[PDB]
């Protein structure tokens, strides 16, 4: 079996973009901060800890638009007890057609890899957006790299990436551009 | 860590 079911019909003809969570769209920590966009309770061995989450700038603009252009899929090496609530709060527009977490990654050479082969899509019509090149080692030609984000409220990288994505959204074969 |  594959990780995703068939694309639902309005998505059939779209490129499938796999999008990472931490350091890509948000940055989270257990260290209290005052300006967290979200605070999430996470239970670890019977103790409830608080996770403070900051939104990367332009994340809302970015997701709303990607959600129109692609079949967007959340794929993260983090556990659902963290990632799933954050996606609930982050994803106002329903951009994410599916969510995959740590158990859907492949553990390989000490790293949790996003094995794009396991989605069940044509890789000529798959992209991955992930801040950590280790996450896509099996498919480095499917990637749009993006810098790691932590707290720079000046970051404009998700904004500045939209034009590139618009123009990818049109093509038949993503490799025709990334090679 | 439950994150990354
Ligand atoms: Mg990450």
């Amino acid at each position: 079996q594959y990780l995703l079911p068939e694309a639902k019909a309005q998505d059939s003809d779209k490129i499938c973009v796999v999008i990472n969570l931490d350091e890509t769209l948000v940055h989270s920590s257990f260290k209290p901060v005052n300006n967290a966009d979200f605070i999430i309770p996470v239970e670890i061995d019977g103790v409830v800890h608080q996770v403070y989450v900051l939104k990367r700038p332009h994340v809302d603009e970015f997701l709303q638009r990607m959600g129109e252009l692609f079949e967007c899929v959340l794929f993260t090496a983090s556990l659902a007890k963290y990632a799933d609530p954050v996606a609930d709060l982050l994803d106002k527009w329903g951009a994410f057609r599916a969510r995959l977490f740590r158990e859907s990654c492949v553990f390989h050479r000490g790293n949790y890899v996003k094995d794009l082969s396991r989605l069940g899509r044509d890789l000529r019509r798959v992209l991955i957006l992930d801040n950590s090149p280790a996450s896509y080692v099996f498919h480095p030609d499917n990637a749009v790299p993006v810098a790691s984000w932590f707290d720079n409220m000046s970051d404009t990288e998700l904004h500045d990436l939209l034009p590139f994505f618009e123009q990818l959204s049109r093509v038949d074969d993503v490799y025709s551009v990334l090679r | 860590s439950p994150t990354x």
